[PDB]
RNA sequence: GAUGGGGAAGCUCCGUUUCAAAGGCCUGCAGGCCACCAUCGAAAGGGAAUCCGGUUAAGAUUCCGGAACCUGG
RNA sequence: GCUUGUGACGGCCCGUGAAAAUCCACAGGAAGGAAUAGUUUUCAUGCCAGGUCGUACUGAUAACCGCAGCAGGUCUCCAAG
RNA sequence: UUGACAUUGUGAAGAGUUUCUUUACUUAUUCAAUGAAGCGGAGCUGGAAUUCAUUUUCCACGUUCUAGCAUUCAAGGUCCCAUUCGGGGCUGAUCCGGGUU
């Protein structure tokens, strides 16, 4: 309107200063975060042999949720739970009841990677998950093939953290379930069969493949244009 | 033996340059999207005679794009510029005197100084008076513009590589003779401690190979291998030949 | 010296233009027709572009 | 999922910086306060020379601690005698002891404050 | 010549726009801008500002009398 | 006239013959701003303070160094007929 | 200084089961600059092609007489807020990969 004046900027070259942009791109990052992003990177390169590659394959979120749904309901206890559970039983049995027979059996995870490790050995292990995320890897690397031996059911999942706020716990890297009360083994065994259809099935399929390979962003495009303009 | 002259000049104490009265070093700008894509002008303000180098120089400003200020670069004299005059930079610019330019964006014939080795080294050659270097072909294939140098030598760099157009200033410094120590001695006060200088077949045996004497004579051939060791490396060198000659082509 | 233009009044240390105790006049003069030369002579720029690129 | 950093050039994220909660006091008790009035004005100077500038230019002649300095002197001398001091010079004598001269205003004889003290 | 750092068995050495997350500027926080930035290094370099007269055995552009100037608040 | 400072000039160079703190100005136009009044302290005037250290004497054919009160050596200003 | 081994990975091509020659790559390593500013890819846009215009093969990307000036998330336009005075968002300044180059 006629006091208001509508004068454009050429933020052209050799004129018309230029603007301020978003300049995240170009940044000087720090060096730690220049290492994780270039690891990652380089990770991507080199590649992968399948007892990695083994990994990556995590799976869909839906049947996350229902697993994590089924692994919830066995949760550990807690720090006033155990205290209820000793007063009590300790309180009849002490002078009452058997000696721990005051108190009902439990049920649980059974989490704990050695602990998980040795009802492996002892095929007392019904269901495995694994999370896919670990550092140092050599962890968990032996998991997959030893419970195929094993004939057991596994999967890698993700979110070690996840599994961690299964125990209330930061992290535990591993989570493998016994107990089962009998109104879930029909989920159970729903999960059993599509797991290892996706994992333990095609392990020794897996097993085969490698990983790796990947340019990046700027070379892959240029080897496309050099396959496609050139061919 | 003691430890020759030449030999001690890389530990600097004395043999340091004489860089008070500098003004800055002498450079392009640093590479950007405008000599990258366009053009840029900047305006000599003012040229100077820096010390202890002929050649003299141009402070020029330009424009800070990205920020309101102005950016003042040091460049190299080039035999007819002058005060207030304006001058174009970058890959778009045109051809005339003073404009730097990369190599693709100019013919074979040319001729450019203070030219960059590499895109961003913001010059190496072509720094001296008088001098020049010269465009004698093109190849867009890896982008290799080649050239010849003030030595008759050749080469082949990047053609987008910047240069600044023309030849440097100076020109005819070593046609006028000294006459005297004196006037050599403030010309190396002002950059160095290289001057006077003693004959090694004056100086004593322990003081240099050649040295010892009833005679100021040397003993052994003076062509120092390439293979040699330092101090024994006081001579020729890599003596492909040596004694006067003729003639005489540089390369060709 | 330097340190007493800071003591004294401005009008030891400045004269009544623009550009007063930092450009002689015959400068500010010249920076003056500069400008109005070249923003002229840049609309010319301008519309000789419009009509040259309209013409075809 | 992103965000905007119009900058290449990143720095150090400023944080709370706390504030010190001692525990254990580190110090078991404060010091008295070093350097009191009486403590700074050592003695007076009676030399003849002194005793001079006392009955003609009204000053105290004094011997000081080193760790003085004017303000100090002048406080020290308005509270242990109830005068007021116009200015001071100070200096170190060559036997490693600091000296000052004490004008006072016109309101006050020197020499009166002088016998008064007990010295004259 | 410290620091980040990097060498050296190490005493310590290299380097001082350092391959660094290197802050303080205004108007508890909200606004805002702005940063290769230790520190030392000249009693003859640079640099805010004072003079006269008089005074002592011995001090003085320092003291006394008089008259100024500069900074900071 | 002597010393000394100073200016504008002129000659010299393949020699063109410090830096920083500090101070100022300019452009800029962020902002705030008068009527019973409101703005300004780079005008004048007014008020308080201005710390620490050194400060004497010699500076040489007797105070420095030369083992010493050594004819030696040791930077410099003033400069009458 | 030269050779071997290790760092030292991935592909191809092939003379005499070989194990030797160049040449392919970026992540290793190496070099350089920058307050790590504008890489890359498709674009758009624009000219200039055509057709009773529409891609229907064409093409390229805003500053050059002059010792000026270019700064306040930018003016404009478009939305919200009620907007008393002032804020806030999108464009203006194509989008997408975050390989600083």
């Amino acid at each position: 309107n006629p006091l208001t004046h509508s004068t454009p900027k050429n933020f052209g070259i050799g004129q018309a200063v230029q603007p301020k942009r978003n300049l995240s791109r170009y940044v000087k990052w720090p060096e730690y975060v220049r290492v994780q992003r270039q690891k990652k990177i380089l990770s991507i390169r080199l590649k992968v042999p399948p007892t990695i590659a083994q990994f990556q394959y995590t799976l869909d979120r839906n049947t996350a949720a229902e697993t994590f749904k089924l692994f919830n309901k066995y949760r550990p206890e807690t720090a006033a739970e155990k205290k209820e559970r000793l007063t009590k039983e300790a309180a009849a049995v002490a002078e009452g009841k058997s000696k721990q027979d005051a108190s009902p059996k439990p049920y649980a995870v059974k989490y704990g990677l050695n602990h998980v490790v040795a009802l492996i050995e002892n095929k007392k292990a019904k269901l495995v998950l694994i999370a896919n995320d670990v550092d140092p890897i050599e962890l968990v690397v032996f998991l997959p093939a030893l419970c195929k031996k094993m004939g057991v059911p596994y999967a890698i999942v993700k979110g070690k953290a996840r599994l961690g706020t299964l125990v209330n716990q930061k992290t535990s890297a591993v989570a493998a379930l016994t107990e089962v009360r009998a109104e879930d083994e029909a989920a159970l065994a729903k999960l059993v069969s599509t797991i290892d259809a996706n994992f333990a099935d095609k392990y020794d399929e897996v097993k085969k493949h490698w990983g790796g390979g990947i340019l990046g962003n700027k070379a892959q495009a240029k080897m496309d244009k050099r396959a496609k303009n050139s061919d | 033996g003691r430890v020759i002259r030449n030999q001690r000049k890389g530990a600097g104490s004395i043999f340091t340059s004489h860089t008070r009265l500098r003004q800055g070093a002498a450079k392009l700008r640093t590479l950007d999207y405008a000599e990258r894509h366009g053009y840029i002008r900047g305006i000599v303000k003012q040229i100077v005679h820096d010390s202890g180098r002929g050649a003299p120089l141009a402070k020029v400003v330009f424009r800070d794009p990205y920020k309101y200020r102005l950016r003042e670069e040091i460049f190299i004299a080039n035999e007819g510029v002058h005060t207030g005059q304006f001058i174009y930079a970058g890959k778009k610019a045109s051809l005339n005197v003073g404009n730097v330019l990369p190599l693709g964006s100019v013919p074979e014939g040319t001729i450019v100084s203070n030219v960059e080795e590499k895109p961003g080294d913001r010059g190496a050659l072509a720094r001296a008076s008088g001098n020049y270097v010269i465009i004698i072909g093109h190849n867009p294939d890896e982008n290799k513009t080649r050239v010849r140098l003030p030595s008759g030598a050749k080469k082949v760099i990047s053609s987008d590589a910047r240069g600044v157009i023309g030849v440097i200033a100076g020109g005819g410094r070593v046609d006028k003779p000294l006459l005297k120590a004196g006037r050599a001695f403030h010309k190396y006060r002002l950059k160095r401690n290289s001057w006077p200088k003693t004959r090694g077949v004056a100086m004593n045996p322990v003081d240099h190979p050649h040295g010892g004497g009833n005679h100021q004579h040397i003993g052994k051939a003076s062509t120092i291998s390439r293979g040699a060791v330092s101090g024994q490396k006081a001579g020729l060198i890599a003596a492909r030949r040596t004694g006067l000659l003729r003639g005489s082509q540089k390369t060709q | 010296r330097p340190r007493q233009y800071a003591t004294v009044s401005k009008t030891h240390k400045t004269v009544s233009r623009a550009y007063g105790g930092s450009r002689c006049a015959n400068c500010v003069k010249e920076r003056i027709i500069r400008a109005f030369l070249i923003e002229e002579q840049k609309i010319v720029k301008k519309v000789v572009k419009e009509q040259t690129e309209a013409a075809k | 999922a992103l965000k905007v950093r119009t900058s290449a050039t990143f720095r150090l994220p400023k944080t709370l910086k706390l504030a010190r909660a001692p525990k254990y006091a580190s110090k078991a008790v404060p010091h008295y306060n070093r350097l009191d009035s009486y403590k700074v004005i050592e003695q007076p100077i009676t030399s003849e020379t002194a005793m001079k500038k006392v009955e003609d230019g009204n000053i105290l002649v004094f011997q000081v601690s080193m760790k003085a300095n004017k303000y100090q002197i002048k406080k020290a001398v308005k509270e242990l005698y109830e005068v007021d001091v116009l200015k001071v010079n100070t200096l170190v004598r060559p036997n490693g002891t600091k000296k000052a001269y004490v004008r006072l205003t016109a309101d006050y004889d020197a020499l009166d404050i002088a016998n008064r003290i007990g010295y004259i």
